[PDB]
């Protein structure tokens, strides 16, 4: 029911998510932020069953920031991905499985940009582009169609706009506004919200 | 039930009905569904009355302990997060709560919505209960951040009135509160019959 | 002729000959190291006062907290170990709020004092819980609050014994301060007279000349809640003296 | 009278004498040495056991490999050393399981030092009577040498020695070590020099020392123990150089 | 002083003196000799009995932990049996986990870890026994010693017990790496012959050997045949 | 010397005496005196309270466990409070489970077991408090005493605390009349008995006396400073 | 007699092992803290390089969180444990109440930990005293001190460790509203105070600042050299 | 000599002296005797009256540990009451599990092992009580057992404990209990107790008696007061 | 298979007053279609100023009464005072919520005199949510009884009718009448009515006959 999309590039990773939090039918919030900055150059996008999303996101955020404070350097995106995957996978067997679907986006000085994908069963996969939610089924073909490994960031925001206006055209739920931000060597950069009135 | 809360320039207006039902039997038409957690922040109860009352009271004692220990009143965000964590610990065990923690802090007016499912969200307008869907239309069409205090009271009263008109399990009287920067005040308790006399 | 063997004072849970249990007695001696505190109970209210004993000018005066609020109805003044005092104050606060939660009412000063006293008693280690300090609590508390019975002042000691007292002094100059209390005190005195007399006694015992900085003063009256005299109010009264 | 017992009593003047007595124990131990170079880092130790009827079955008596990217040499009680090395290996592999990256050197040292501090503080257990040197390469800070003591206190050293005649070793290293100019060969020669100075035996036997080097080749760390022929060549070269320096005068 | 009695107390000059006392307990134990031949390793010890009434078959000082591992001791008899049971159990745990016979080095590591585990706690005493653990793994012989301290060493040949220093000197004089076990058993009985203070017989000594076949305790008739020389 | 054998409860002495238990039994002597006596229809507890200072209130020496049982303490107030909590919970448990008042004899048996456990084990000290337990049950009025040693007795009358031998001898010489007394006569006898313990200068007052009465028709009630004046007025004077 | 166990009180009611731990704190390297109007400066002396040691491993000043930092004088390992425990408590408090820690909250937690170790035998007190600095939500500067006993007190400015008496006497003399007026003046005040007790000026002081809404900055050795040069010249 | 301080310790000559020191505890106690005859077992105790204030039928040293067995104690009364609680628990557990009344030999063995547990460990002292147990069952017969503080247990045709053990034992020895019957044995028990009582040292005593046997249908019970008075009058007459 | 509850029937009523409170209940216990007993009053005297009435599963009613009595004794011991009606109400709320997940199947009504001297009635759902009410009926016949109380006592839906404070006599008449009607048209409620009236004097118990089935 909630849409996440991520596009990796040569020197960046672009991420966007819908801004809707909802009750049964009422759309309680129009400006919900599903993006959590674990560190300066890594973001965690989370969608899933309510409560589990915020609880797990906050737990991983605070653990990563504790790593920062203790050791003086930030975790790698790959290491953060493996860590949150471990936490999610351990809970899967337990009586309190966090039903959460995540997308982790990061930039490493040594290893460059990275986008990571994990499902509620806690599989992990690096990917060039990925999406979560029912809208992902509609929008993945857009990315698979027009994506290039050498895509520039202007082209990437254009591609993302195409992907989202497809949701506007066809997806049953109303996802009127989306948040967008880029990670690069400089760090997380907020971008203007792609808003379809 | 129907509970209503919105933020505007001069504070937060909290409104609620007073009907509690078991099955279709109206056990009480005078339930006080706006729980005065503290002199400075207050909450609402929708869903299970026992769950809401017990957990909001526990939040109240935690808030007073915090005030005594840290020499400062807890923020609405911290109170909401405490309650959210407490209810989330019991997720899947059948608690039913939907409640709006309301207060001022250093940030400004504070309105949050927390539910037994686990969501905690802050927003300009909220409504919780069976009559939420009916209250939302009137509140949304009438709401503006720049609103006179009397006009805010009026839209709150009318929203709860229409919600009681349409929804069977919400009724009784409309209890209304204004959260003001010094603290909360209880502005009115108008019965739905008198409100029907007025509006019609 | 000196017999100084003692050989039984060390280690709680040892009854010495004549059965005196000297560790607790040494703990009761310990509060005499603390700053003098003083309490007077009156019909108009109960007042509490204490000398802060500021070590250096750079230390912030507000940080020294030898009078505190258990709740609106009850406040405490302490002399002795600040740390275990903080522990007992925490116990008092949580017990007051538990009583509010369970019975929707305010505890009496006697009940709160008994609640903290029960915790103080646990040095005996009758309970099997690991998290109880083996040593007795090296602090004495003065509990002052207005209850259903009106203004009440209760004294608590390291033993955990507690009693109501019309006026009491704890700390270093408790000996002599109590004699001054005994001569000055009469049950009819108003809280203004009690404040003045307690500050006179504190001025007498205190080594440094009395000033608004080096004392802490508080009162809880039936209409009011627990109140601490501010710098200005302290200035007014210490000028009046 | 006695404020040196139970490792939990601060003596007057505020000293924990049990940990100091434990620090006394490492001085008896066989000397161990570590030197940091631009291209690599080495560990060299004196095999104090020189009994004739002993077999060199193991990888090394003193040198232990804790991870792909680091190693350690130990001076102190061998049993506590075995325990600490087992704990170190488990810590490293736990970090690799959690983060899927190699343990940082400083983090591993810090974890074991936290254990060693914990044994000081609580009453029943004795402090670990061990001091050990850590050598490793990490992506963040490159080649690193670390020392630890029974107290649980660690530091980073360009070069240091622990054990018997550690003061003499450090005095020799202070003058000899060239900051920013060492290579692994020069550091090996310096190690042979300081070991010859410290060790009572007139001639380093080449069975009375164990030398191991850590280097990064082809993007992968290699921890290698110099074989008896290699260390024989090293002592021969040092003897020749020292004699030629003698011959000139 | 107080350092003497406590086990968790480093003495001044940094000595855990109770462990040294346990090693002194080991030194009082009966002589035991271990010699690692090229094709085998022999473990030998004296089984001197207080009287003829003792039944030699009842108890053995040389015990097999596994098919290819066996060990002998000098020190306290009860402690020996506690750890021999624990060693057998550890080897079986290894076989359950890895389905391979445990290496001798690994077994000595584990039993030494146990021995170290005992020294740390004040409520317990160290094991007043040392062991010579011999094994044949990967077509190679092994001999090890494990002390009360929890430390272990690898010896080509060594002796424990009474007169262990003199026995070790006799061994280093007599030891040659090229020895076959047929000669090594002779050297071992000679090493013990230094220190009996009695006329050795088949009963008074117990000896065992390891090889590609595995550990075995050669019978009284076998040791009689070897003693005849 | 024999400083050894006194350190802990777990050490027997060469003549079969556990000295720490005796040192605990010394504790009851430290406290202010208490007296208890019974008639066919009533059981009484009377106490001499002490005050730290003139301004301070007198300490609580009589405590109610249940309607049918109440206690008076001599020795450590801490141990008294703990044992009183245990007794109260036992009585509450009996009422919850069986819906009957707990027999007083059975309650003192429970106290004896709980008190005995410290004496034998290393660790917790003996309860250094002596209690007089008085109650009415179906069998009749009862008075018991419990020592810091877990042994307990059943008594026609008893006095514990400082200078209690004087009260005991008064009680013994006057005991025969107690059984047929009215409650007023009985409380007066007990008041005179504790008056024996007081210093000659000191005298009974409303303040320093507390009286505890239980009977067939009377639940345990502690008559406080104001309420003891009816009982005290009858007493004549010091002899 | 009465100095061998933490639990036992002495005659006259002195607990002496905690006093011995407070004495152990005095052995440690000096640290100084001062509250400027918009800055809090925390300065710590450096014992010595030893010429074969890497300075980065040894750092007395540490950041518990974005808005709080501490410096310590006392047992280094104990300080490391306490720092880690306070850091995890900081992140846990943010997790629990969705708000950043206040300086008084974290100093209360550290004091409670030290108190917990004092109360029970079988555990020795943490042989450290700490100087915790941070900016609260209102933006007021805060400086607190803790000791092995477990009492905590706010200080306008203070020192801990060896020479604390001398440097705090100097600071009682020197400190005033005028000195706190400038951030550079605050830094220069703490530098002069550490200069009161240290062998050499620039080499042997490690200094750091926290600004109103910025992270901790350890001043570069060149910056410290410039500041001591300005201080040296004015004399 | 620190050997006597603890029960974990051994003397260099192989003696655990704390247990002997605990055995000296019972000798402080007033005497108690139990005699076994054909019909059953009779118990008697010399309960010294410390004060007139103390109620009669108090400080009972004769306990009923089950319906078919009774217990008589000498030594510390607190430890004795606790041991009686232990014995009652053991008997109840035996009935609950094995479905019938506990054999006296087994009960003595279990309580003796419980007692013997304490002599080993250093944390806890030996018990300060020595007690006698007696029962009659038509199957087992009359049985009398005595347990010392050590945990030694044995069966006695006649037994004595406490201060006057030796004198009581010779007086019991010249009795021929095996042929005799219980209603005579009560009289002779009264005689022996009155003999061994020391009027000078001990001011007064109240004879406390009990028995178990066929006359009770195998239930331990306190003597009817008429029989008590008859035995006491006989004892006073014989004393001369 | 095993059902831990059974509805033992009965109804309870409580009606407050300016200076009095009344608590009244049936005295019938009925499992299924059979009558267990005809004399089992549902009203229990907690204190001089308070009465509790419980209806629902009788085992839960019994255990809750025992628990409340014990905790009343405990409060008396600790605080040296009797619990007020509000205090008992809050304590009961907490006790009921303690078993949120295996609840007490009881409908409770607390009726008493408050500290001020006025009558107060506190009404509880099975899971412990509680509210001060001027009057309420609980149990099987709540639906039947409470409307007439709302009309007569609350003067609801009545136009041009003066509001009079309720009197003791009028209240008792009303209670008897409503219980008679519930006896007529509710199968569970009948065969007696115990009226427990609390005043400054104390509890006074009157019994009036209701029709046997």
């Amino acid at each position: 029911m909630e849409y996440l999309i991520g596009i990796q590039g040569p020197d960046y990773v672009l991420v966007a998510s819908d801004r809707v939090a909802a009750s049964n039918i009422v759309q309680m919030k129009d400006d919900h932020d599903k993006m959590f900055k674990m560190s300066e150059k890594i973001l965690l996008l989370c969608v899933g069953e309510a409560g589990d999303t915020v609880q797990f996101a906050e737990y991983i955020q605070k653990n990563v920031q504790l790593y920062k404070m203790r050791n003086g350097y930030e975790l790698s995106p790959t290491a953060a991905a493996n860590f949150t995957r471990r936490n999610l996978a351990d809970c899967l067997r337990s009586r309190t499985p966090y039903h959460v679907n995540l997308l982790l986006a990061g930039y490493d000085e040594h290893e460059g940009p990275a986008l990571y994908y994990m499902d509620y069963l806690a599989a992990l996969a690096k990917a060039p582009f990925a999406a979560h939610g029912y809208g992902a089924f509609l929008t993945l073909s857009i990315l698979d169609r027009y994506y290039t490994p050498t895509i520039s960031r202007e082209r990437a925001v254009e591609l993302l706009r195409k992907c989202l206006e497809e949701l506007q055209k066809r997806f049953i739920l109303n996802l009127p506004t989306f948040s967008v931000r880029i990670i690069d060597k400089n760090g997380i950069h907020d971008l203007d919200n792609i808003s379809f009135p | 039930t129907t509970t209503l809360a919105f933020k505007f320039r001069h504070g937060v207006i909290v409104a609620a009905d007073s009907r509690a039902t078991a099955g279709a039997y109206i056990a009480s038409q005078t339930v006080k569904k706006v729980i005065e957690i503290n002199p400075y922040l207050l909450g609402t109860m929708a869903g299970g009355a026992a769950d809401c009352s017990f957990w909001e009271r526990l939040l109240a004692r935690q808030c007073r302990i915090y005030e005594l220990r840290n020499k400062e009143r807890i923020s609405v965000a911290a109170a909401s997060k405490l309650l959210a964590n407490m209810v989330y610990q019991y997720k899947g065990m059948g608690l039913s709560m939907g409640t709006m923690i309301c207060g001022w802090d250093k940030r400004g007016p504070g309105l949050y919505y927390v539910d037994s499912e686990g969501n905690r969200i802050s927003g300009a307008t909220f409504s919780v209960g069976s009559g939420s869907v009916y209250a939302y239309g009137v509140m949304d069409r009438g709401y503006s951040y720049d609103l006179e205090v009397e006009q805010a009271y009026d839209l709150a009263r009318r929203a709860i009135y229409q919600a009681t008109y349409r929804d069977a399990y919400s009724g009784g009287a409309v209890n209304l509160y204004h959260v003001r920067e010094d603290g909360w005040i209880r502005v009115s308790s108008d019965n739905v019959a008198d409100l029907h006399e007025k509006y019609s | 002729m000196f017999l100084t063997r003692s050989e039984y004072d060390r280690g709680v849970n040892t009854f010495s000959p004549e059965g005196r249990l000297f560790q607790v007695e040494y703990a009761i001696e310990a509060i005499k190291l603390g700053s003098t505190a003083i309490g007077i109970q009156t019909s108009e209210g109960v007042c509490l006062a204490v000398e802060k004993r500021i070590t250096s000018p750079l230390m912030e005066p507000s940080s020294i907290e030898k009078i505190v609020e258990i709740d609106a109805h009850i406040g405490c003044a302490m002399s002795g170990l600040i740390a275990d005092a903080k522990t007992l104050i925490d116990k008092a606060r949580v017990e007051t709020q538990n009583h509010w939660f369970t019975y929707n009412e305010t505890m009496t000063v006697e009940s709160v004092t008994q609640a903290v006293s029960n915790l103080a008693l646990q040095f005996g280690e009758e309970d099997a819980d690991p998290g109880a300090m083996s040593r007795p609590f090296g602090v004495a508390l003065l509990f002052g609050g207005v209850d259903e019975k009106g203004p009440q002042l209760f004294h608590m000691d390291p033993s955990g014994t507690f009693v109501q007292c019309d006026a009491r002094a704890i700390g270093s100059a408790s000996e002599g301060a109590q004699s001054s209390l005994q001569e000055v005190y009469h049950k009819s005195m108003t809280l203004k007279e009690a404040i003045k007399s307690s500050l006179i006694i504190l001025k007498q015992v205190m080594e440094e000349k009395l000033n608004a900085t080096n004392i802490e003063l508080a009162t809880v009256q039936p209409g009011q809640n627990f109140h601490m005299f501010t710098k200005e109010e302290l200035e007014e009264v210490i000028k009046d003296i | 009278r006695r404020y040196d017992s139970r490792t939990t009593i601060f003596s007057p003047e505020g000293r924990l004498y049990q940990v100091e007595y434990a620090m006394e124990a490492i001085g008896h131990a066989g000397t161990c040495l570590g030197i940091l170079a631009n291209d690599g880092v080495l560990l060299a130790a004196e095999r104090r056991n020189i009994h004739k009827l002993l077999d060199e079955v193991f990888f090394s008596e003193k040198i232990y490999k804790l991870n792909e990217d680091m190693a350690c040499s130990v001076a102190g009680i061998t049993s506590d050393a075995n325990v600490l090395t087992n704990e170190l290996r488990l810590i490293a592999q736990r970090y690799l399981l959690q983060y899927q990256e190699p343990i940082p050197c400083e983090q591993l040292v810090t974890a074991l030092c936290d254990i060693k501090q914990a044994y000081t503080q609580f009453g029943g257990k004795r402090p670990f009577g061990v001091s050990l040197l850590y050598i490793g390469w990490d992506k963040h800070y490159g080649f690193q040498l670390y020392q630890s003591d029974p107290s649980g206190n660690y530091g980073g050293w360009k070069a240091t020695c622990i054990g018997n005649n550690s003061a003499a070793a450090v005095s020799m290293l202070k003058q000899d070590y060239k900051e920013g100019e060492m290579t692994l060969k020069s550091a090996l020669a310096l190690a042979i020099k300081v070991l010859n100075k410290t060790m009572d035996v007139s001639k380093l036997s080449a069975e009375k020392v164990e030398i191991a080097t850590l280097t990064r080749e082809n993007g992968k760390t290699v921890i290698r123990v110099l074989k008896q022929k290699e260390v024989e060549q090293l002592i021969k070269k040092h003897e020749e150089e020292e004699a030629k320096a003698e011959r000139e005068k | 002083r107080g350092y003497s009695f406590s086990l968790t107390t480093f003495s001044p000059s940094g000595k855990l003196v109770q462990i040294e006392y346990a090693l002194a307990a080991v030194a009082g134990g009966a002589p035991s000799v271990g010699i690692k031949a090229a094709n085998g390793v022999v473990l030998a010890t004296e089984k001197k009995q207080k009287s003829i009434l003792y039944d030699e078959r009842s108890v053995h000082k040389v015990e097999p932990i596994t098919k290819h591992i066996g060990l002998v001791y000098s020190g306290m008899g009860p402690d020996y049996r506690v750890l021999v049971h624990r060693a057998r159990k550890l080897a079986q745990q290894y076989y359950l986990v890895y389905q391979e016979p445990i290496p001798t080095a690994q077994l000595v590591q584990r039993v030494a870890s146990v021995m170290q585990e005992y020294t740390q706690s004040g409520g317990v005493r160290p094991f007043g026994v040392s062991l010579l653990i011999c094994g044949w793994n990967e077509g190679r012989p092994y001999l090890f010693q494990s002390d009360p301290s929890g430390a272990y060493f690898a010896w080509k040949a060594t002796a424990m017990g009474k007169n262990y220093v003199n026995g070790k000197t006799f061994l280093e004089k007599r030891y040659n790496e090229d020895l076959e076990l047929e000669d090594a058993i002779h050297t071992a009985i000679l090493t013990l012959k230094e220190s009996f203070e009695g006329q050795m017989t088949e009963d008074n000594i117990e000896v065992g050997i390891c090889n590609e076949a595995g550990f075995r305790r050669l019978t009284p008739t076998e040791v009689k045949d070897y003693l005849a020389a | 010397f024999r400083n050894q054998y006194d350190n802990d409860v777990t050490v027997w002495s060469p003549q079969g005496r556990i000295h720490q238990i005796e040192y605990a039994m010394e504790a009851v002597k430290q406290g202010s005196a208490t007296v208890g006596l019974k008639s066919k229809t009533h059981a009484v507890l009377v106490a001499l309270k002490r005050a730290q200072s003139e301004l301070a209130a007198h300490q609580k020496k009589i405590l109610h466990v249940d309607n049918h049982i109440g206690i008076s303490i001599a020795g450590l107030t801490a141990d008294a409070r703990l044992l009183c909590n245990f007794m109260r919970q036992e009585c509450l448990d009996s009422r919850f489970v069986f819906d009957r008042p707990l027999p007083v004899s059975r309650l003192v048996s429970l106290i004896g077991s709980k008190t005995q456990i410290p004496t034998q084990r290393y660790g917790r000290r003996p309860y250094g408090v002596g209690l007089l337990i008085a109650g009415y049950d179906d069998m009749g009025p009862h008075i018991f005493q419990t020592c810091p040693s877990a042994n307990y007795f059943d008594c026609r009358a008893m006095s514990i605390g400082a200078r209690s031998q004087s009260a005991r001898t008064y009680l013994e010489r006057h005991m025969s009349e107690f059984m047929e007394c009215n409650l007023n006569e009985l409380v007066k006898h007990g008041l005179r008995a504790l008056r024996e313990t007081l210093p000659a200068e000191q005298d009974l007052t409303t303040k320093n006396v507390s009286i505890g009465i239980v009977g067939k028709d009377l639940e345990f009630t502690i008559y406080d400073d104001d309420d003891v004046s009816p009982f005290l007025e009858g007493l004549e004077e010091r002899p | 007699s009465y100095d061998r166990a933490i639990t036992v009180f002495s005659p006259d009611g002195h607990l002496f092992q905690v006093e011995y731990a407070q004495e152990a704190v005095k052995k440690g390297s000096t640290a100084v803290g001062v509250r400027g109007r918009d800055i809090v400066v925390l300065g710590v002396e450096k014992k010595s390089v030893a010429k074969l040691q890497d300075e980065r491993t040894v750092r007395k000043i540490c950041a518990l969180d974005d808005n709080v930092c501490m410096a310590f004088a006392g047992l280094t390992a104990d300080a490391r444990i306490v720092i880690n425990r306070a850091r995890v408590e900081c992140q846990s408090h943010r997790l629990t109440v969705e708000d950043p820690v206040t300086v008084e909250y974290i100093t209360r937690y550290i004091a409670s930990l030290k108190q917990r170790y004092t109360q029970s035998n079988g555990r020795r007190p943490f042989g450290i005293s700490a100087l915790i600095v941070g900016f609260d939500f209102d933006g007021t500067p805060r400086l607190y001190q803790t000791d092995p006993s477990g009492t905590y007190h706010a200080w306008k400015a203070n020192a801990i460790g060896r020479g604390a008496k001398s440097v705090r006497e100097f600071l009682e003399k020197n400190y005033t509203d005028e000195a706190i007026e400038t951030d550079d003046l605050t830094i220069k005040l703490v530098i002069k105070a550490l200069l009161e007790v240290v062998q050499s000026g620039g080499k042997n002081i490690e200094l750091a600042v926290m600004r109103r809404d910025q992270s901790l900055k350890i001043l570069n050795p060149e910056e410290i050299e410039k500041y001591v040069a300005e201080i040296e010249k004015e004399k | 000599t620190g050997y006597d301080l603890s029960a974990s310790t051994f003397s260099p000559d192989g003696r655990v002296f704390q247990v002997e020191y605990a055995m000296k505890a019972v000798e402080n106690s007033s005497t108690a005797i139990g005699i076994r005859c054909k019909d059953g077992v009779v118990f008697g105790v010399e309960k010294l009256v410390l004060s007139k204030l103390y109620e009669e039928g108090s400080n009972k040293r004769l306990f009923n540990v089950d319906r078919h067995v009774g217990m008589a104690v000498a030594g510390l009364l607190a430890d004795a009451r606790s041991l009686a609680d232990i014995a009652r628990e053991e008997a109840s557990n035996f009935r609950s599990n094995f479905g019938y009344n506990i054999p006296l030999k087994h009960l003595a063995d279990r309580v003796a092992m419980y007692v013997h547990a304490y002599t080993l460990y250093s944390a806890v002292r030996p018990f300060g009580c020595s007690f006698m147990l007696g029962s009659y069952s038509v199957n087992d017969g009359a049985q009398l057992y005595m347990i010392d503080p050590s945990g030694v247990s044995y069966g006695y045709w006649g037994c004595a404990i406490g201060k006057a053990r030796q004198a009581a034992k010779t007086e019991i020895e010249k009795l021929q209990m095996k042929e005799m019957t219980c209603r005579d044995i009560v009289k002779e028990v009264a005689k022996i107790i009155y003999i061994v009582h020391d009027e000078v040292k001990d001011k007064a005593f109240e004879l406390e008696l009990s028995w178990v046997g066929e006359l009770t249908n195998g239930r331990h019970e306190i003597v009817p007061k008429d029989i008590r008075e008859e035995a006491e009058k006989y004892a006073k007459e014989s004393l001369k | 298979r095993f059902s831990p509850y059974v509805f033992n029937g009965g109804t309870i009523l409580a009606i407050a007053g300016e200076d009095f409170a009344i608590v009244a209940s049936d005295t019938r216990l009925s499992e299924g279609f059979s009558i267990h007993t005809r004399d089992s009053p549902k009203c229990y005297k907690l204190t001089d100023k308070t009465v509790i009435g419980c209806s629902g599963f009788h085992g839960d009613c019994l255990t809750l009464t025992k628990i409340i009595e014990a905790r009343l004794k405990m409060y008396k011991h600790s605080n040296n005072k009797a619990m007020t009606t509000g205090a008992i109400a809050a304590m009961l709320s907490t006790i009921l919520y303690s078993r949120r997940f295996f609840p007490y199947y009881v409908y409770n009504i607390i009726g008493g005199l408050d500290e001020e001297g006025k009558g107060a009635v506190y009404s509880f759902d099975p899971v412990g949510s509680y509210q001060r009410d001027s009057f309420k009926a609980g149990g099987s016949a709540s639906a039947m009884l409470q409307p007439l109380l709302d009309n007569q006592v609350g003067f609801k839906n009545m136009q041009n009718v003066e509001h009079v404070p309720l009197s003791l006599d009028r209240a008792m008449r009303l209670v008897k009448d409503v219980f008679i009607s519930a006896a007529e048209r509710d199968v569970y409620t009948g065969d007696a009515l115990r009226i427990c009236i609390v005043t400054k004097e104390g509890i006074r118990e009157e019994t009036v006959s209701l029709r046997k089935d």
